[PDB]
C-alpha cells in the first residue's frame, strides 16, 4: 500500500 | 559465563546445546513481515519531499569576525628588508620603530572599545619594551588578561566541603553555558570579493625553486604551477596566507624560547614587488610589511589540552563597523599618509588610522595547522587539475591551457543574473574558499559539510534523474540545524546553499522555492 | 581605493 | 554582488569537485571539559536502547544485572534504534552464511586461528593501542602496562615462565581466585618534602576483579583492561579470518582494493541482471552501532561457531565476551561547584557524586538516577552495550551475515540485495521485478538488520539508481573518487631525521599519486611545498638563498670549495634535484653521482658520531622532562633495569637486534660463555695478554657468584 | 682490550644486582625478543609538529663524543658554543650537541675514498637509478582504463628469495661468531654466500644497517596495483612518472634486468621436465620429482638448484603449478586451464557425471559441474567475468582489449563452460583426439574438445556460431561482440556483453597443497 514515482522525462 | 548466557537458559552447557544442536526452520519470513508491520514507517518519495523546506538558519545578532586577524580593513606598514636584518624577524620591528610607527598613539576614549585603558596602558607596555627588548616585564598585568580576561578560580576540597554542604555558604551550585546562536552575515560577501582581486604586492608566500625537467611530463607540470603560482601570489588571500604563517610561526617559536615569559611578536608578511611596465628597471623591489602588533601570555603546558592566550593589535585605515567587529576594541590612532603617482594629479592628503584591539585563544594544535597553509593550495590544484584532464582526455589533445581560459566556471549574482568566470579567475574562489576552510574550522562547520554531502548528492541525483531519495529529511535538516550557530563559514555556506537551490529548482524543479 | 603598502621608513 | 561557490556544482557533476566540501585543510576538533556527562549520557543510551523491561540480580555482584537478548519490550517507536538481539535468528544468518560458502567455513578459518594464535607470543599483546594498566589505574601504552601487570605477577607469586599466550590467559583466570594481589605503587612520602616512594600494594579479589572488568574512557572512545586484551585479540584473529573469506566484506581488505572489490560487485551485478529486473543502491551509515550490539549475542554466536573446532580452544572463545557482558566502565573527571561569585571552585570525583545528589541540575539528576541502581563507587556496571572500536572485525562478519541471504526466506519476483560493510558503514544494492517491490525489499532488508540491532540511520542514509552512492568518504560515479582529502595530513615532514624524513615524503608522494589518483603537477607542488616546511623544519635553506643563519654561516664558507653545488645535498645547503620522475629515488643517490668527491667521501662515512638512507644525518631525538619529574620515573625505574640488561647483551650479540635471539639457554648463561669465547679468540691469536684474559676469567666467575646468589 | 674488560665488569655489576640477576637465569634467550619491547614504547603524538619542537631548540641533538675528539675540535668557528661536558635529558654515555657540527664535519672532515664501499651496499637503490638513465620519452594525453588490481612483483631483483632463507643469508653474511649452521640454504645455494660475505665481511661498517638493506634488497613488493597494461616488472618501480589515469609515457620496455626473461626460461625448462615425465606413465610421482632435484639452473651470476627455484617462484604459470605440485610448495588462488588462467569468485557444487553422445553415434563420460559460480577468466590481452550455473553459462562481460584474444576468451570459457552443444560438433574427433597415443592413454574430455579448436582455424568459428546468434537491441550497440570480435552490433552472439574498459583481478592470501 506504498505508492510509486514515475519520473516523466527528467529536470534539465 | 553461567550468568552471561542471554537465553532462559541459565547454565552454560543449555546453550551450548541449543547452539551446537541449531537447524533454523524459515519461520524469518512471517517473522520479518511481522517486524514489517510492527516497523510501519519509513517508505520514501523524493517528489513528496522534494521541497526539503528549503534551509533552516538561526536568527539573532549578526555573526562576528572570528579570524584571529582582520582582512580586509587590515592595513599595511611597508619596509624594503635586508637579509641581515630582517633574518632575524624579530628585530624586524626593532627596525621598523626607526621609522614613523613609533610616534602613533592612541587617545584614552576609543569608539566601540570594551576594555580601554588597560589595551592603552599594554600598548605603551609595547612601544617602551620594543626600545629596549621585546619582552614585556609586568607580572601584574598578563595575570589578569590571560585566560581570555579568565580568572584562576580557588578550589576547596571535598572533604572540607562536608559542613559547607550541612551549612550552606558561598551560594553553592552547579551550572554550564552554551554558545549564543548568532544570524547570517552581511560583511563575508564583501570579504571573498576582497580576498578575490589582486592585490598590489606580488606574491606573500616563500615557495622553493622548481625541479629539473625533461621534456615530457615536467614541461607540462613546471608550466601548470608556474601559471598557477603566478595568478595566486598576486591575490589578497595569498596575503592572509603569508601573514598566518609566518606570524604563527613566529609565536610557535617564540612558545621554545620563553616559556612562562611574555613578548612582542611582531604581525607581518613578506612580498616583493613586481612591475610589468618594462623590463629594464633599476630593480624589482624587495621588502616586507606590518600589519600590527602582536602579545603573548604564559605557554605553560597542562596534562590535558592547554590553550595559550593572545592579545592582537591590527592598524587600519576603515572605520570600523560595530556589527561584526562586536570582539574588537577600537581606537583612534591617528592620521597616516598614503599617496599616488599616476598621470593625473593624485595628491592623496592623508586618512586617519584606526588601531583594533582584541584578545583570542590559540591552541598548540591551531598554531600547527593555521602555521602551515600552503597545503590549501594544493587542495585547490587538484581540483582545479582534474577539471583540465577529464576535459582533455575526451579530445585526446592538450585542452589544459584551453580549457583553463574557454571554460566557464559559475562565480556570483550580479542584478538576479547567474555570473561566470573562466577557470583561471575562478580557481582563486576555489582557494579563498580553502583558506577559510583552514581559517574558519569549527565543530560546527565539519558536522556542516559532513552532513552536507548527503544534500549535494541527492541534488546531482535529481540532477541526471536518479530518482534519488532520502529517509527521514526532517532529521536530516534538524542535524544540518544542529550544527548552525555562531560559525560565519557555516552560516554563510548554508545561505548560499539556499541560493543554489533555489537557482537549481529554477533551472529544473526537483527542488521548492518559497 | 586600491592603495595598500603606504608607510616607508627612508 | 554575491560570490557563491556552490554554483560551479550546477554545470559540473558533484563526486570530481566533491574534494572540496571536505575543510580537511585545517584542524580538527577536539574535547574540552568533563567526559562525565557523554558517558553518562551514553550508557543510559545503552540501557535505552536495550528494550527490555527484565532485570535480574546478580549472584556474585549483589547487582542487578539486565540481559536482553532473545525478549522484547516493544516501544511504539520501532524505527529508532534497537539494542535487541534475537538469537536464534541469529544463529540462522550464520547457518546461511556457512551452507552459502563451504560446509567446514567456520572449523577452517577456527583452525587458522588456533594456529597462528598458538605460535604467538605474549609479548607481541604490547602491540596494539593505548590500554587501562589497572596497577596504577591509569591508561598507558599496552607495551608499559603490560609490563607493569607481569611484573606484579612476578612480585606476588613469583615469575611468570610460560612465553606462550594460552599460558598467559591461564594465568589470567587463575588470578581471578587469587585472594590478595601486590602491585608495585608509588607512594609519596613526606620526608616537608614530598618524596614519592615505590611501594608494594595489596589488593582483595572483590577489587581485582573489578578492576580487572574495568574500562576506560577517552575524551568518546574506550580503552579496555590488560587482561582483557588477550582473549579479544583472540576472537579478532577469528572474525578477521571470516573476514578475509568474505567477498562482501570491506574490513579487512582496503585502501586500493575496496575500491577493485566494489567495481567487481558492480559489473557483476549489472550482468545478473533480468529484462524485467530493476537495480538501485542505497549508501547506508548505521548510528550508535556499537551500543546495539551486545556481548552476549556474540557469546551465542561464538559458541555457535566453535561447536566443532575443538573443545579445548572453545572455552578459550567463549571467555572473550562474558569479560564484556560482565564489565565496567569508568564515569570520568566528574563535576565542578561554582558560585554566582566566580569566586570559590568545588571540584568533585566520580565516586561522590552521589553524595551531592540533588545539588546537581535537573538534568543531571535526571541521567543520574536511574544510573544509581547499576553504580558502583568509582565505576559503572553496564551488561549488554559493547564498547566501541574493540570487536569491529565480529562486527562486520555479523553486517555481512546479514546481507549474504538472497534465496533465504521467499523467491518473492525480484528479491534481491547484496552489498559492502565496513564495520557500520554499508552499501546495498537491491534489485526487484518493479518500483513498488523495491520499497518492499529494501525495508524487508532493513527489518532483518533491525532484527538482530543493526539499526541503519534514517537520516543519514540516502540511495538513487546504481550511479551514485559513497562509501568511506569515497564517491562513485562512472568514474572514480577522485580525492586526496583523506591522506593530507601525511604529506608534512614524517620528523625522524633528515634523510629519511625526505625521502619518505617523496614516496608518499609516490603511493599517494598511484593509489589516491592525484595529477602530476599536484605532486609537483607537494614536492614543493615539502621541501620549503623540510627546509625551515630543520632550519636549511640552499648555497644561493640570501637568508642568513646559523647553519647558512658554515655554508658561506661552504659554497667556493665545491664545484657542483647542485650535487649538494639539500640538508647540507642544495637545491632540488629530485622531480616526479626520479620520486622512486633517494635524493642521496640521484645527487651521489655529481657530488664532489671530497664531499661524498667525507659525508657519508660511517664511523660518524651523529626506504630510508642513512648517510651522516641520521639521529636521536631526545625525549622532553615531562614524564620524569611525576612519579612515572619511580615506575620507569624497572624499566631502566631492563635497559642496561638489553644494552648489554646487545653489546655481546651483535645480531641480537636483527635475529632474535633463540635457543634453550638463559641470557647470562650465554653471554657468559660468549665473553669466554671472545676472550680465547683475541688472546690465542690477536693482541692481548695473558693475565688479563685471566683477569677477564676472574671477573666472570666472580659474577658467576652474584648470579648464583640470586 | 679494556673493550671487553668493561662489558664484562658491566656483566659483573648486573648480575650482582638480584633484580636483574634472576630474570637474567630465568628462560631461553628468545625472552630477550620480548624484553626489547618493554622499552622506548612512548612515542610522540605529533610526527612532524613534535620535530619542529625539537629542532627548534639549538642543542636539541643527542651524538656521539669519542669520534668527534678523535678526528676534530669540538670548538667553533664563529665562536658560538658546541661542546659542553654535562650530560642532559637522559643519561646515557652520549653527551649532547648542536646541529650545525654534523655540517661542520661534512665540510671539512679529514675523510678519504669511501666511493666504492656504498654503492653495492644499496645497490638496489643505485640500481633503481641506474634504470632510469637510460629511457627515452613521449608525451600525451588520454582517457585511458588501466588494469586496477594486479598483484605484480615490484622492484623486482635478480636472485629473489623467501624471507626465512633470506634472513639465513643476513645472519650468514653479517657475523660468523653467533650464526647456526643451517644446511637446506647454504648447501644448495652457495655461491652467493660466497659473493656476498665476501665483499660484505671484510669492512665492518654499518652492519644492522647493511644487514636491513640487504632484506629489501632481494624481496619484491608485491602489492595489489593499478596498471596499463605493460606488466614488466621493471616498469612496476616507477609507474607514477609513466601511466595513472590521465598519464601516458613511452619508449621504456627494452631496459630491463635479466631476471624478467630468466623466468620465461625456468617456464620453458617446466615444460620439459613435465615432458619427460609425460614420456613414461608407468609412475608419473617418482619420476618427476628426480628429474626436478637433479636438474641444476645456471642463474646469470649464480648456480642454484632447480628445487629451490621452483618452490619458491614468484610467478605461477600453468607448468609451475605441476612443478610445483610433486614438492610441498603451498601455491594456491590459482586456476590453469590451457593457456587460459582463472580464479573462482563464488558459488561451490559437486562434480557430476553425465554421458552425452557425439555425431559418431558413441557414448562417453563427461564429468561436468553443477553450482551457481562467478569466476573471473584472465587471457592474453584480454580480461572477462563469467558465472557458469548448471553446466552452462548464465552471466558474461568481456574487457578484452583484441577482438581475436576476446573471441579467444568466449572460446576457451565456453569449453570449461560444457553446453550441449559441445556434444553436436564432432568432425572426426575420434580417429585422433579421442584416444591421445601415450601409453593407449585416453585423454579427458574437455581437453579433447579444447585440442580440436586449437587445431585449425574454422573449428573456432564451429563452436563460436554454437552459442545463440541475435540482432541485438539499440542500448547493446557498444556491448554487443561480432563473431570477429567486432563492435559494430549487427548481429552477436547470445549472453554475452562487451565492456568498455578492462575487468578487475580477484586476489586471495591463501595456500593450499595436495598430492598429483
Amino acid at each position: 500500500t506504498s505508492p510509486s514515482y514515475s519520473p516523466t522525462s527528467p529536470s534539465y | 559465563r553461567d550468568e552471561s548466557v542471554p537465553l532462559p537458559f541459565q547454565t552454560y552447557e543449555q546453550m551450548k546445546d541449543y547452539c551446537e544442536k541449531f537447524k533454523g526452520n524459515p519461520r524469518e519470513l512471517a517473522s520479518k513481515v511481522s517486524q514489517m508491520q510492527s516497523n510501519i514507517k519509513l517508505p520514501i518519495k523524493h517528489y513528496e519531499q522534494n521541497k526539503f523546506r528549503q534551509i533552516r538558519l538561526p536568527k539573532g545578532p549578526m555573526a562576528p569576525y572570528t579570524h584571529k586577524f582582520l582582512m580586509e580593513e587590515a592595513w599595511m606598514f611597508t619596509k624594503i628588508s635586508d637579509p641581515e636584518r630582517s633574518r632575524a624577524g624579530e628585530i624586524l620591528i626593532d627596525f621598523f620603530k626607526k621609522g614613523n610607527l613609533s610616534a602613533i598613539r592612541p587617545k584614552d576614549k576609543p569608539l566601540q572599545g570594551k576594555y580601554p585603558i588597560h589595551y592603552k596602558n599594554l600598548w605603551n607596555q609595547i612601544k617602551a619594551a620594543i626600545a629596549d627588548r621585546t619582552m614585556v616585564i609586568n607580572e601584574n598585568d598578563h595575570s589578569e588578561f590571560l585566560g581570555g580576561i579568565g580568572r584562576a578560580s580557588k578550589k576547596i576540597p571535598e572533604i572540607s566541603l562536608t559542613q559547607d554542604v550541612i551549612t550552606t555558604e558561598g551560594l553553592k551550585q552547579s551550572e554550564n553555558k552554551l554558545p549564543e546562536p548568532r544570524s547570517f552575515p552581511r560583511w563575508f560577501n564583501a570579504e571573498w570579493m576582497w580576498a578575490i582581486k589582486d592585490s598590489d604586492l606580488t606574491g606573500w608566500v616563500p615557495m622553493a625553486e622548481y625541479p629539473p625537467a625533461d621534456n615530457e611530463l615536467e614541461d607540462y607540470a613546471e608550466h601548470l604551477n608556474k601559471t598557477m603560482e603566478g595568478v595566486l601570489q598576486g591575490t589578497n588571500c595569498a596575503r592572509e596566507m603569508g601573514k598566518c604563517i609566518l606570524t604563527v610561526g613566529a609565536l610557535m617559536t617564540e612558545c621554545r624560547l620563553f616559556p612562562g615569559k611574555i613578548k612582542v611578536v611582531p604581525i607581518y608578511a613578506r612580498s616583493k614587488e613586481r612591475k610589468s611596465m618594462q623590463e629594464g628597471l633599476p630593480v624589482p623591489s624587495e621588502m616586507d610589511c606590518l600589519f600590527g602588533i602582536c602579545v603573548k601570555s604564559k605557554s605553560h603546558l597542562n596534562k590535558d589540552d592547554g590553550m595559550y592566550t593572545i592579545i592582537t593589535f591590527e592598524f587600519s585605515i576603515r572605520e570600523p563597523n560595530l556589527e561584526k567587529h562586536q570582539k574588537y576594541t577600537v581606537f583612534e590612532a591617528g592620521h597616516t599618509t598614503v599617496r599616488m603617482k599616476k598621470g593625473e594629479s593624485v595628491i592623496g592628503r592623508e586618512v586617519p588610522l584606526y588601531l583594533y584591539c582584541r584578545t583570542t585563544a590559540l591552541s598548540k594544535i591551531k598554531n600547527d595547522w593555521l602555521s602551515k597553509a600552503r597545503r590549501c593550495f594544493i587542495t585547490t590544484m587538484d581540483t582545479v587539475e582534474t577539471i583540465c584532464l577529464r576535459e582533455s582526455a575526451k579530445a585526446e589533445e592538450n585542452l589544459v591551457e584551453k580549457t583553463l581560459n574557454e571554460k566557464q566556471m559559475w562565480i556570483g549574482k550580479k542584478n538576479g543574473e547567474l555570473i561566470a568566470q573562466p577557470l583561471r579567475e575562478a580557481l582563486r574562489v576555489q582557494l579563498v574558499q580553502q583558506f577559510y576552510f583552514c581559517i574558519y574550522n569549527d565543530s560546527q562547520l565539519e558536522g556542516f559539510c559532513n552532513e552536507q554531502k548527503k544534500i549535494l548528492m541527492a541534488l546531482e541525483g535529481d540532477k541526471k534523474n536518479k530518482s534519488s531519495f532520502g529517509f527521514n529529511p526532517e532529521g536530516l535538516l534538524e542535524k544540518i540545524e544542529e550544527c548552525l550557530i555562531n560559525n560565519p563559514m557555516c552560516l554563510f555556506m548554508a545561505q548560499r546553499l539556499n541560493e543554489l537551490v533555489i537557482e537549481a529548482s529554477k533551472r529544473g524543479a526537483k527542488f521548492f522555492k518559497t | 581605493a586600491a592603495a595598500a603598502a603606504a608607510a616607508a621608513a627612508a | 554582488m554575491e560570490i557563491n561557490p556552490y554554483l560551479m556544482f550546477l554545470n559540473n557533476d558533484v563526486t570530481s569537485l566533491i574534494s572540496t566540501t571536505y575543510p580537511y585543510t585545517g584542524p580538527p576538533p577536539m574535547s574540552h571539559g568533563s567526559s562525565t556527562k557523554y558517558t553518562l549520557e551514553t550508557i543510559k543510551r545503552t540501557y535505552d536502547y536495550s528494550r527490555t523491561s527484565v532485570e535480574k540480580t546478580s549472584k556474585v555482584f549483589n547487582i542487578p544485572r539486565r540481559k536482553f537478548c532473545n525478549c522484547l519490550e516493544d516501544k511504539d517507536e520501532l524505527v529508532k534504534p534497537t539494542g535487541n538481539v534475537d538469537i536464534s535468528s541469529l544463529l540462522g544468518l550464520a547457518e546461511m552464511m556457512e551452507k552459502r560458502m563451504g560446509e567446514g567455513f567456520f572449523k577452517h578459518c577456527v583452525m587458522e586461528a588456533e594456529t597462528e594464535i598458538l605460535k604467538m607470543h605474549f609479548s607481541r599483546l604490547t602491540e596494539g593501542r593505548q590500554t587501562y594498566d589497572w596497577t596504577s589505574e591509569r591508561n598507558m601504552p599496552a607495551a608499559t602496562a603490560l609490563q607493569l601487570t607481569v611484573d606484579a605477577i612476578k612480585e606476588t607469586e613469583g615469575p611468570f615462565k610460560g612465553t606462550t599466550m594460552l599460558e598467559y590467559c591461564n594465568k589470567m583466570i587463575e588470578m581471578l581466585d587469587w585472594k590478595e594481589i601486590k602491585f608495585k605503587k608509588v607512594k609519596t612520602v613526606v620526608r616537608k618534602t614530598k618524596v614519592p616512594v615505590m611501594g608494594i600494594d595489596s589488593i582483595k579479589h572483590d577489587e581485582f576483579l573489578i578492576r580487572a572488568l574495568t574500562i576506560n574512557t577517552m575524551a568518546a572512545i574506550a580503552t579496555p583492561g590488560m587482561i582483557v586484551r588477550p582473549f579479544s585479540k583472540i576472537v579478532e584473529t577469528v572474525a578477521q579470518k571470516i573476514c578475509e573469506k568474505l567477498k562482501e566484506s570491506g574490513l579487512p581488505v582496503g585502501g586500493n582494493e575496496k575500491k577493485a572489490k566494489l567495481k567487481t560487485t558492480v559489473t557483476s551485478l549489472n550482468a545478473r541482471m533480468n529484462s524485467d529486473q530493476f537495480a538501485v543502491n542505497i549508501t547506508g551509515d548505521n548510528s550508535k552501532w556499537n551500543e546495539c550490539q551486545q556481548p552476549e549475542a556474540y557469546l551465542a554466536l561464538l559458541a555457535y561457531i566453535t561447536k566443532d573446532s575443538s573443545d579445548l580452544m572453545k572455552d578459550l572463545c567463549s571467555v572473550a565476551p562474558v569479560l564484556f557482558c560482565n564489565k565496567f566502565v569508568k564515569l570520568g573527571q566528574g563535576i565542578r561547584l561554582s558560585n554566582k561569585r566566580k569566586t570559590k571552585e568545588v571540584i568533585i570525583k566520580a565516586e561522590k557524586m552521589g553524595k551531592y545528589k540533588n545539588l546537581m541540575r535537573e538534568e543531571y539528576k535526571n541521567l543520574f538516577e536511574p544510573l544509581e541502581k547499576y553504580i558502583q563507587k568509582d565505576v559503572c556496571f553496564l551488561p549488554g552495550g559493547m564498547l566501541m572500536g574493540m570487536f569491529n572485525m565480529l562486527s562486520t562478519v555479523l553486517g555481512v551475515s546479514t546481507l549474504c541471504y538472497m534465496d533465504e526466506e521467499l523467491k518473492a519476483k525480484g528479491c534481491f540485495w547484496t552489498g559492502l560493510q565496513s564495520s557500520d558503514d554499508f552499501v546495498l544494492f537491491a534489485v526487484a521485478s518493479n518500483w513498488s517491490n523495491i520499497h518492499w525489499t529494501i525495508r524487508r532488508f532493513n527489518a532483518v538488520c533491525k532484527l538482530i540491532g543493526i539499526n541503519m540511520s534514517l537520516e543519514k542514509s540516502y540511495g538513487s539508481l546504481p550511479e551514485l552512492f559513497e562509501f568511506t568518504s569515497m564517491f562513485f560515479d562512472g568514474e572514480f573518487v577522485s580525492n586526496l582529502a583523506m591522506e593530507l595530513p601525511a604529506f608534512t615532514t614524517a620528523g625522524v631525521n633528515e634523510g629519511v624524513d625526505f625521502t619518505a615524503a617523496m614516496s608518499i608522494i609516490k603511493t599517494n599519486m598511484i593509489n589516491n589518483s592525484l595529477s602530476p603537477s599536484t605532486a609537483l607542488m607537494a614536492l614543493r611545498i615539502c621541501l620549503q616546511e623540510f627546509r625551515a623544519t630543520y632550519r636549511v635553506h640552499p648555497w644561493d638563498s640570501r637568508v642568513k643563519g646559523g647553519r647558512m654561516k658554515i655554508i658561506n664558507e661552504f659554497i667556493k670549495t665545491i664545484e657542483n653545488k647542485d650535487g649538494l645535498l639539500i640538508a647540507d645547503g642544495g637545491k632540488l634535484m629530485n622531480n616526479i620522475s626520479t620520486l622512486h629515488i633517494p635524493e642521496e643517490v640521484l645527487k651521489f653521482e655529481k657530488m664532489d668527491e671530497q664531499y661524498r667521501n667525507r659525508v657519508f662515512n660511517p664511523k660518524n658520531p651523529f626506504e630510508a638512507v642513512v648517510s651522516t644525518h641520521s639521529f636521536r631525538t631526545r625525549a622532553n622532562r615531562t614524564l620524569l619529574n611525576t612519579d612515572m620515573r619511580a615506575m620507569m625505574a624497572e624499566e631502566k633495569r631492563y635497559q642496561m640488561v638489553c644494552d648489554m647483551f646487545k653489546s655481546v650479540f651483535e645480531s641480537a637486534d636483527i635475529n632474535p635471539p633463540i635457543g634453550a639457554m638463559s641470557i647470562g648463561e650465554a653471554i657468559e660463555e660468549k665473553l669466554l669465547e671472545r676472550a680465547k679468540m683475541k688472546r690465542d691469536i690477536g693482541a692481548i695478554e695473558d693475565s688479563e684474559y685471566e683477569e677477564i676469567k676472574d671477573i666472570i666467575r666472580d659474577a658467576k657468584k652474584a648470579r648464583l646468589e640470586s | 682490550m679494556s673493550l671487553l674488560l668493561t662489558i664484562a665488569k658491566e656483566y659483573k655489576r648486573l648480575c650482582q644486582d638480584a633484580k636483574a640477576a634472576q630474570m637474567m637465569t630465568v628462560g631461553t634467550v628468545s625472552n630477550y625478543t620480548t624484553f626489547k619491547k618493554w622499552t622506548t614504547s612512548r612515542k610522540e603524538k605529533n610526527p612532524s609538529l613534535r620535530m619542529r619542537w625539537a629542532m627548534s631548540s639549538k642543542f636539541p641533538i643527542i651524538a656521539n663524543k669519542r669520534m668527534l675528539e678523535e678526528a676534530q675540535i669540538p670548538k667553533e668557528h664563529n665562536n658560538v658554543a658546541l661542546w659542553e661536558d654535562t650530560e642532559d635529558v637522559s643519561k646515557r654515555d652520549h653527551v649532547l650537541a648542536s646541529a650545525s657540527c654534523i655540517n661542520y664535519w661534512n665540510f671539512c672532515g679529514p675523510c678519504v675514498n669511501n666511493s666504492e664501499v656504498i654503492k653495492e651496499v644499496y645497490k638496489s637503490r643505485f640500481g633503481r637509478l641506474e634504470r632510469r638513465k637510460e629511457i627515452m620519452w613521449k608525451e600525451l594525453r588520454f582517457t585511458l582504463v588501466d588494469r586496477q588490481r594486479r598483484r605484480v612483483d615490484t622492484q623486482p631483483v635478480e636472485q629473489r628469495l623467501r624471507t626465512g632463507e633470506i634472513k639465513d643469508l643476513q645472519m650468514w653474511t653479517l657475523f660468523e661468531d653467533e650464526a647456526p649452521l643451517a644446511s637446506k640454504f647454504i648447501l644448495d645455494n652457495y655461491g652467493l654466500v660466497k659473493e656476498m660475505r665476501s665483499k660484505f665481511a671484510n669492512k665492518p661498517l654499518n652492519k644492522e644497517v647493511v644487514a636491513h638493506m640487504l632484506e629489501k634488497q632481494f624481496n619484491p613488493e608485491s602489492r595489489f596495483l593499478p596498471v596499463f597494461g605493460a606488466i614488466r616488472p621493471e616498469r612496476m618501480e616507477l609507474i607514477h612518472a609513466l601511466g595513472g589515469e590521465t598519464w601516458i609515457q613511452e619508449a621504456n620496455t627494452a631496459g630491463i634486468s635479466n631476471v624478467d626473461q630468466r623466468k620465461n626460461d625456468i617456464r620453458a625448462v617446466c615444460r620439459k621436465v613435465c615432458l619427460a615425465a609425460n614420456a613414461s606413465i608407468m609412475n608419473a610421482k617418482s619420476k618427476l620429482v628426480e628429474y626436478i632435484k637433479s636438474t641444476s639452473m645456471r642463474i646469470g651470476e649464480t648456480e642454484r638448484k632447480l628445487e629451490e627455484l621452483i618452490l619458491e617462484t614468484d610467478d605461477v604459470s600453468p607448468e609451475v603449478t605441476l612443478c610445483k605440485s610433486a614438492l610441498g610448495g603451498q601455491l594456491g588462488k590459482t586456476l590453469s586451464f590451457g593457456p587460459m588462467l582463472l580464479k573462482k569468485i563464488s558459488g561451490s557444487g559437486v562434480k557430476v557425471k553425465d554421458t552425452v553422445y557425439i555425431q559418431g553415434v558413441r557414448a562417453v563420460q563427461f564429468e561436468y559441474w553443477s553450482e551457481q559460480e562467478e569466476f573471473y577468466g584472465e587471457y592474453k590481452s584480454a580480461t572477462a567475468l563469467f558465472s557458469r550455473k548448471e553446466r552452462s553459462l548464465e552471466w558474461i562481460t568481456i574487457g578484452g582489449g583484441i577482438n581475436e584474444d576476446r573471441k579467444r576468451l568466449l572460446a576457451m570459457c565456453m569449453i570449461f563452460c560444457r553446453d550441449g552443444d559441445y556434444f553436436k560438433d564432432a568432425p572426426a574427433t575420434i580417429t585422433m583426439a579421442d584416444l591421445s597415443t601415450k601409453l593407449g592413454r585416453e585423454i579427458p574430455y574437455q581437453y579433447v574438445m579444447m585440442n580440436w579448436i586449437q587445431k585449425s582455424e574454422d573449428n573456432l568459428e564451429a563452436l563460436l556460431y554454437s552459442r545463440g546468434i541475435v540482432e541485438t537491441n539499440p542500448g547493446k550497440m557498444g556491448s554487443s561482440m561480432g563473431i570477429d570480435g567486432s563492435k559494430r552490433a549487427i548481429k552477436s552472439l547470445r549472453a554475452v556483453t562487451i565492456q568498455s574498459g578492462k575487468i578487475d583481478m580477484p586476489e586471495s592470501k591463501e595456500k593450499i597443497h595436495l598430492e598429483l
